[PDB]
């Protein structure tokens, strides 16, 4: 199959900022939808935020309503993640997953993911 | 002392109960000395996958749980229903050993009630699970620096797997409404994908 | 009573196509899985491909578009047609029947030695 990578930082102080970039290519992205899904160390998965390709409406989680904002760049086929006001309990390996809206609740593809720890 | 007074009047008073103390510690366990191969599922060669977990029925045994600790570090020895220790004094009728290999972060899902990807599509434990899960890292025996893809796991399934069910089928999945009728292409993802252990 | 006999063993050069296959005994080996594996000396084996009874064939993600295993004979045998030979293809190829649950119920058959110069 086809799968690509995601880069960014690996460590950030509790109060700084970080710009994560999931870079995709050779994919039907503009009609698909993308989302970030974190994984706390020792816990399960948690949906952070999602963006659509049809209208571009974004949907964040209740815990990250006013701290996380994302934007998909269709010219570069990449997904950005600009995190604000990083606390100490938000350390998790963020996964970059895209799926089709006209399907089921199962993620189609999963990114590589990288763990970012906060002091 | 039972009346809390240094002077007792005339009469009859109940003080304690004459309970005879025990003498011996008779055990009387069954007649079984055949130490069955309990090391055939712990120290063996390459291990089963999760979609084809090996279930060995172990009966007519002398379960010596003091042999799995002198081996490699065994982590997450969580017994649900019984204590981790004190297992050398109970006589079970027939036990079952389900052996497989999972990821490091996926060891939490092997527990009653926990959900996810491995506990819903590969191996589900019931809520009344009266057993013990024993995990240990095998980064030196199951990993090499070449690209390890000899361990498969199921990602897509129609419904959640019921407790104690082995799904070894190879029916193609359908993420959409297109009748793929067995082509393994767009919206026809293969239900069994391989791991990556580096 | 399983005496799987392999073939295809020999000496080849990079650029050819290896057509190796192990013969199954006259019995109902189907309804159970069947796969192939190599035994390159130095470390543990490496699984290359599977021959699931449904017909769906899954290949190792590392060796994609280089090895192909089909079942269009359906009589007693499989097929292993692999191209794009390299210098690291000199291993001991085996055909395991009950793979993904082996070491307790798998039957390793014969073993052939191939070498690519």
């Amino acid at each position: 199959e086809v799968q690509l990578v995601e880069s960014g930082g690996g460590l950030v102080q509790p109060g700084g900022s970080l710009r994560l970039s999931c870079a995709a290519s050779d994919f039907y992205f503009d009609y698909y939808e993308m989302s970030w899904v974190r994984q706390a160390p020792g816990q399960g998965l948690e949906w952070v935020s999602t963006i659509s390709g049809l209208g571009g409406a974004t949907y964040y989680a209740d815990s990250v309503k006013g701290r996380f904002t994302i934007s998909r760049d269709n010219s570069k086929n990449t997904l950005y993640l600009q995190m604000n006001s990083l606390r100490a309990e938000d350390t998790a390996l963020y996964y970059c997953a895209t799926r089709s809206p006209f399907g089921d609740y199962a993620f189609s593809y999963w990114g590589q993911g990288t763990l970012v720890t906060v002091s | 002392c039972t009346l809390k007074s240094f002077t007792v009047e005339k009469g009859i008073y109940q003080t304690s109960n004459f309970r005879v103390q025990p003498t011996e510690s008779i055990v009387r366990f069954p007649n079984i000395t055949n130490l069955c191969p309990f090391d055939e599922v712990f120290n063996a060669t390459r291990f089963a996958s999760v979609y084809a977990w090996n279930r060995k029925r172990i009966s007519n045994c002398v379960a010596d749980y003091s042999v799995l600790y002198n081996l490699a570090p065994f982590f997450t020895f969580k017994c649900y229903g019984v204590s981790p220790t004190k297992l050398n004094d109970l006589c079970f009728t027939n036990v079952y050993a389900d052996s497989f290999v999972i990821r490091g972060d996926e060891v939490r899902q092997i527990a009653p009630g926990q959900t996810g990807n491995i506990a819903d599509y590969n191996y589900k434990l019931p809520d009344d699970f009266t057993g013990c899960v024993i995990a240990w890292n095998s980064n030196k025996l199951d990993s090499k620096v070449s690209g390890n893809y000899n361990y498969l796991y199921r990602l897509f399934r129609k419904s959640n797997l019921k407790p104690f069910e082995r799904d070894i089928s190879t029916e193609i999945y359908q993420a959409g409404n297109k009748p793929c009728n067995g082509v393994a292409g767009f919206n026809c993802y293969f239900p069994l994908r391989s791991y990556s252990f580096r | 009573e399983v005496q799987l006999v392999e073939s295809g063993g020999g000496l080849v050069q990079p650029g050819g196509s290896l057509r190796l296959s192990c013969a199954a005994s006259d019995s109902s080996f189907y309804d159970y899985e069947m796969s192939w594996v190599r035994q390159v000396p130095g470390k543990t084996p490496e699984w290359i491909g599977s021959m699931y009874p449904s017909g769906r064939t899954y290949i190792n993600p590392s060796l994609k578009s280089l090895v192909t295993i089909s079942r269009d004979n359906s009589e007693n045998m499989l097929y292993l047609q692999m191209n794009s030979l390299r210098a690291e293809d000199t291993a001991m190829y085996y055909c395991v029947s009950n793979w993904a649950s082996g070491s307790t119920g798998d039957y390793w058959g014969q073993g052939t030695l191939v070498t690519v110069s």
